[PDB]
């Protein structure tokens, strides 16, 4: 016997409201609902009383009881050498009774031993949304090309013109949500079983994948609803592709397939194709490309959960995340500030990491708003995601993790989500076209290489799955 | 001689503007912005290292009533407010011999006017960053020639005052309409507008909020309050049981200014305020708290209410004030200020739960189903959460969490002759078979006084036509979601009645409740005949009920009822059976088992709706006191009937407490008035002395006509 959705199950088979989990009342009668409850340490410099209640440091040691047990007022609580020459202290000094103390002001708080130096503010990813310049004792934010600093708010917004949309799959249809207006429209009606999609903004194409017909399709958005104007790109050799990614610079589609257990690549027309990875993949899900630096990133929730990283030609594969990771199944990139965002369906988290793999940050950790999340998207100051238990798309401030709004709801199967906007897909040179020979010399595929040094190779050729690259590095040899 | 003055300090100091400046060397002060928008401009910067005098005098300049002094000051650059070393803006009319403060400290307790405002002294700790200060000359009695000083004091070596600085000084004519308060007037010809505001005069901007609320939460950045001078978030001497409040203990400036709000249709400002935090009475030389309002972004202020300290102002009190016509603007800001001549204060004071809003245009409807918790409908709701519960349709507002206070207050609405109240209510959903009730109340004085909505009306009182208890919302009968529909009694009629659901202390956490699908209005008709819900002025009929006003029945209703109480009560027969169960304890009322009402809580027996158009009689057996006899007339069971699906009942018999000592046979002709197509019956006991006491029992119920006989 299990409990209903919003109940907690006691060890003695009894169901209580889950909001009575960890509130210091034994409601199960066998103390079950009050076991392994997380303890409490407060904000920046707040005093923890003997029972875990949070009071400001200044109320402590003043004769008045603040904490509900009154333990800041027992003797295990407490303890002008200061104005004259400043008494060894550099900036702000206040005289304490048992010894003097020395702290700093706003903008420079870092001290070795009570002498203060500047805060380097740009050693934090989410200090500014975009560009961060560090000065002595303060800092300043600027905007990446295409973005204007809104003077009323804090934020770098997109230059005025065409406004952001969200495009997402409801499993049997695709829906578009305007963002400036609220203009909520059905972009494709009547699909069998579709969880994966991506868009090419500049040519106005939508790419999506059906798991039941086992095909990958493509259409123009103005004509996507007309079944005749939906083109089949791939109709063979697919099992269950759950992730898609379009490389807009170099005209390739990348997909995962958790059935065949592979990661693949194909030309946008679907005419030339290679499998890039077969081995050490269990349940690969989401895939995203960084075509400006030649990389691709993906997730898998097999027994060993990873976010992995490789070149767009599928060399130089490395694991990027393998700790505190259970069920990661949504992934998105901020290309300009070189930052990766993921959601974890089991651990109920929304986290971020550097493209390099460090400066890892747990942005949101709410079991209420991240019950079973799936798709994830990023634009300007906000992060978006879809939830399967809450039947909805949420938004939030992606710098702090706060301001969690609820963008649309009453959605039965909301899976994958993309931001449709010109600025998500910057223009970049395609090296397979600025080349001595057409198509970089290649007979089949020209795949962008990962830029590791400033002079790496810019591309490399690739052959069908049933053929090998010859010694010229450019021709395909038969079997 | 000169007509104006101007100095940005960005391009060095400017010889001809000033006489001299002891202690201020051009540079960078308080540059920081956590939002990454720093002040990089240069300023006059009177450090706490410079020895001797800290000041700055202007050259004598000619002046009239159009002259304004406009400048950005920064004293201290932090939020530890202090009255030490304030910066005074003084003027000399005697070629720099003796100086007077440009503004006096006007208030009711001097070259003063009617209005109340603080002097031109600028204390430390009022903001983090740079503030903009503007003084007008029109009502000062100044014309001709004068020189101005920003003064801090003469200081010895080794004596560290507070640092201060100043930027962007201007002493010329005012602009067109004073830039509306949201712009830095330059040369009297050019408005340099504030962000969000556009146009030559700064007139064009986005519409303001028409509502405001701050219970005081840990995200205290939000642009509700333009400044919170000398006031900290606290839990010390909370007026709420254990809420979070705003405390004014520090000395310096004590002000609280809201953002500009759309008050063009506002009814009220309300809040809790304790003027004096401690044990004994705060001393009668403590300065009163003034509540003021500006129509023009803070150039001139009117008084709403003075708040004096007294012997009886020691504990929290709910303030509610109707909004005066002269305060209803597209842009109006309010301020709370405690005056002080030196800047020191005797008594500390505290504030919580500030709400500004309301719609004075005579709105007569309030509807909700709880997609959103629109807090301009639900002003207050402590201990309540938006969530589903007990298989609610979508969400309900739910009082389930551990909290020491549980209530919910509606905003004001116009109640009239056709107004009615309709809600879905539910209690514990079988989780605890405890006995409790929720108080439903109302107010016509903006919640300064709450009155129970319905009162005990019993047949003892002859001036009662309908009979009903005050405790409508009991936990046994409303165990699972049920609908209540009350016509609104005449004592609730007004332009602005508000309503409350209150769970009085004490209670257990386990005694939970929820409300969903609230309609309080005058819409629809007939209150949907009792078989419906008013949704946006149209009846949404119940299962098996049709018609425009929910009175056309879709299926056939039973024409006969019969129970001998051999099996547990069926819902084929009985809508509700509360407090009663089958037993033989009562001997033999009619035959074998009977239904016996011996419960600790409610004793209620209601039938399904019946088609009684051709029925003749209602009959049953009745017996009192199988354990204890009823002692009052008010312990007598009542037999009523409703024909509007339970909204209003009609008495058909008082079963007097003193008869039916022995089991008796009741047998009544149905009044023409009860033989309608949808009629139900109830048996209920208004009052009893608890479990197992003053009990009664029914057997062989039969509502019917005479048989066809073959
Ligand atoms: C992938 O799956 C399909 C069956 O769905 C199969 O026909 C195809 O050969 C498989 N390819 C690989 C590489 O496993
Ligand atoms: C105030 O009430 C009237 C109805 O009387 C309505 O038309 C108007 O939109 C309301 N405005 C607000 C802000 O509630
Ligand atoms: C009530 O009963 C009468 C017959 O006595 C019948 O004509 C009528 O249709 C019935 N109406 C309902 C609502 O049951
Ligand atoms: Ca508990
Ligand atoms: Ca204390
Ligand atoms: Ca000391
Ligand atoms: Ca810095
Ligand atoms: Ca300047
Ligand atoms: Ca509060
Ligand atoms: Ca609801
Ligand atoms: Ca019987």
């Amino acid at each position: 016997k299990e409990c209903e959705k919003d109940q907690f199950q006691c060890r003695n088979e009894r169901c209580i409201p889950s909001v009575w989990r960890c509130d210091e009342d034994d409601d199960c009668l066998d103390h079950s609902d009050e076991d392994d409850c997380p303890k409490k340490t407060c904000a920046d410099s707040d005093f923890t009383c003997d029972n875990g209640h949070c009071i400001h440091e200044r109320w402590k040691c003043d004769g008045e009881e603040e904490c509900p047990d009154g333990s800041d007022e027992s003797e295990a609580t407490c303890t002008n050498e200061c104005l004259h020459n400043n008494g060894g202290c550099s900036h702000i000094c206040t005289d304490l009774k048992i010894g003097f103390e020395c702290t700093c002001p706003a903008g420079f708080q870092l001290l070795d031993q009570k002498t203060c130096g500047d805060i380097d503010e740009c050693k934090d990813p989410d200090a500014c949304s975009q560009i961060c310049v560090n000065y002595k004792g303060y800092f300043k934010c600027e905007c990446y090309p295409g973005y204007e600093m809104d003077l009323l708010t804090k934020n770098c917004k997109a230059a005025a013109g065409k406004s952001p949309s969200l495009i997402f799959t409801n499993r049997h249809e695709v829906r578009r949500i305007d963002l400036v207006k609220r203009n909520y429209s059905r972009l494709i009606p009547m699909l069998k079983n579709v969880v994966a999609l991506d868009v090419e903004v500049a040519t106005n194409r939508i790419y999506w994948c059906d798991l039941s017909y086992r095909k990958i399709y493509s259409a123009y958005m103005d004509k996507a609803s007309d079944p005749k104007e939906q083109e089949v790109l791939i109709d063979e050799q697919l099992h269950s592709p759950e992730g898609l990614a379009v490389d807009w610079v170099h005209k390739h589609i990348y997909w995962t397939d958790s059935g065949n257990k592979t990661i693949s690549v194909a030309t946008v027309d679907g005419g030339r194709r290679r499998t890039l990875f077969s081995r050490n993949l269990s349940e690969p899900r989401a895939i995203a490309v960084d075509p400006l630096r030649g990389f691709m990133y993906w997730s898998d929730w097999g027994d060993q959960a990873k976010i992995e990283k490789s070149g767009l030609n599928g060399v130089d594969r490395q694991t990027l995340v393998s700790d505190n990771i259970e069920w990661p199944n949504g992934i998105t990139l901020d290309l300009l500030s070189q930052r990766l965002y993921w959601v974890d369906s089991k651990l109920h988290q929304l986290s971020s990491i550097d493209f390099s793999g460090g400066n890892r940050k747990t942005l949101i950790s709410s079991t209420d708003f991240l019950s079973h999340p799936f798709g994830i998207a990023v634009f300007e100051d906000k992060v978006f995601w879809t939830d399967l238990e809450n039947e909805a798309i949420f938004s939030a401030n992606r710098l702090n993790g706060l301001e969690i709004s609820i963008l649309a709801e009453n959605l039965n199967n909301p899976h994958d989500i993309v931001i449709f906007h010109e600025l998500k897909q910057p223009r970049a040179p395609d090296a397979c076209e600025l080349s001595v020979q057409p198509n970089g010399g290649c007979e089949y595929l020209c795949l962008p290489a990962p830029q590791i040094s400033s002079h790496s190779p810019k591309y490399t050729c690739a052959c069908p799955d049933t053929m090998w690259l010859g010694p010229d590095m450019k021709r395909c040899y038969r079997a | 001689n000169p007509v104006l003055l101007l100095d940005t300090f960005d391009f060095g100091p400017r010889e001809d503007n000033w006489f001299f400046y002891p202690g201020g060397n051009i540079g960078l002060y308080c540059p920081y912005s956590s939002k990454g928008a720093p002040e990089e401009d240069s300023a006059m910067v009177f450090v706490s290292n410079e020895v001797g005098e800290h000041s700055i005098t202007t050259r004598d300049l000619s002046v009239n009533e159009n002259t304004i002094i406009q400048f950005e000051i920064n004293v201290g650059c932090s939020t530890d407010s202090s009255s030490a070393d304030p910066v005074r803006l003084e003027f000399s009319r005697d070629f720099g011999a003796t100086w007077h403060l440009l503004l006096p400290l006007c208030y009711h307790s001097s070259l003063c006017s009617t209005e109340h405002h603080p002097s031109s002294t600028y204390y430390a700790g009022t903001t983090q960053g740079w503030r903009r200060e503007v003084v007008h000359f029109g009502k000062l009695h100044l014309a001709g020639s004068v020189r101005f000083r920003w003064y801090q004091g003469f200081y010895p070596a080794g004596s560290q005052p507070v640092t201060w600085a100043i930027d962007n000084v201007y002493i010329g004519p005012q602009c067109e309409e004073m830039c509306y308060g949201h712009g830095s007037c330059i040369n009297g010809t050019k408005c340099i507008c504030d962000p969000g505001y556009s146009g030559p005069t700064c007139k064009i901007s986005t519409k303001n909020p028409d509502f405001l609320k701050d219970d005081f939460e840990g995200q205290l950045e939000s642009d509700r309050f333009l400044l919170m001078s000398g006031g900290k978030p606290s839990r010390k001497c909370g007026i709420l049981s254990s809420g979070n409040n705003l405390f004014f203990n520090e000395d310096g400036l004590r002000m609280l200014v809201t953002r500009d709000l759309d008050l063009s249709h506002a009814r009220f400002v309300q809040f809790f305020m304790r003027l004096g935090c401690g044990k004994g009475v705060p001393d009668p030389r403590s300065q009163p708290v003034l509540l003021q309002y500006s129509l023009n972004g803070g150039l001139s202020w009117s008084l709403l209410q003075e708040f004096l300290f007294s012997n009886s102002s020691n504990v929290g009190r709910y303030i509610a004030l109707e909004m005066p016509l002269k305060a209803r603007s597209g842009s109006t800001r309010l301020r709370w200020w405690q005056p002080s001549e030196n800047g020191h204060f005797y008594s500390p004071w505290v504030i919580d739960q500030i709400l500004i809003g309301g719609n004075i245009s005579g709105n007569t409807v309030l509807e909700d189903d709880f997609s959103t918790l629109d807090s301009r409908k639900w002003l207050l709701h402590p201990g309540g959460t938006k969530m589903p519960v007990c298989g609610s349709t979508g969400d309900a507002l739910v009082f389930i969490e551990k909290a020491s206070t549980r209530y919910v207050v509606t905003t004001d609405i116009a109640v009239n002759e056709d107004s009615f109240l309709q809600i879905d209510f539910a209690a514990s959903c079988s989780v605890t078979d405890s006995c409790y009730a929720i108080e439903l109340e109302y107010s016509v004085d903006l919640g300064l006084s709450w009155h129970p909505l319905v009162r005990d009306c019993l047949p003892t009182n002859v001036e009662c036509s309908r009979y009903h208890l005050q405790r409508i919302l009991v936990s046994d009968t409303f165990n699972k979601w049920t609908r209540i529909t009350l016509p609104l009694p005449s004592y609730t009629r007004s332009q602005a009645t508000r309503f409350r659901w209150h769970q009085p202390a004490p209670f257990d956490k386990q005694q939970t409740w929820a409300i969903d699908n609230v309609y309080i209005g005058d819409g629809c008709l007939d209150m949907c005949s009792g078989h419906g819900r008013c949704v946006q002025g149209s009846c949404v009929c119940d299962e098996q009920w049709g018609g425009l006003y929910c009175d056309e029945p879709e299926t056939s209703l039973p024409t006969q009822l019969k129970d001998n109480f051999n099996r547990a009560p069926s819902n084929q027969n009985w809508l509700t059976v509360s407090g009663g169960k089958l037993s033989t304890v009562c001997g033999a009322v009619a035959s074998g088992l009977a239904l016996h009402f011996s419960g600790g809580c409610s004793r209620l027996l209601v039938t399904v709706d019946l088609n009684l158009t051709n029925a003749e009689f209602i009959q049953f057996y009745f017996m009192y006191g199988c354990l204890i006899t009823p002692s009052n007339r008010n312990q007598g069971v009542l037999l009523e009937y409703s024909v509007n699906g339970g909204i209003t009942w009609n008495l058909l018999m008082e079963i007097f407490y003193d008869q039916y000592s022995k089991p008796g046979f009741v047998n009544i002709l149905l009044p023409p008035d009860a033989k309608e197509i949808a009629t139900r019956f109830r048996w209920w006991q208004p009052r009893h002395d608890g479990l197992d006491q003053n009990d009664w029992a029914i057997d062989n119920v039969l509502i019917s006509r005479l048989e066809n006989l073959y």
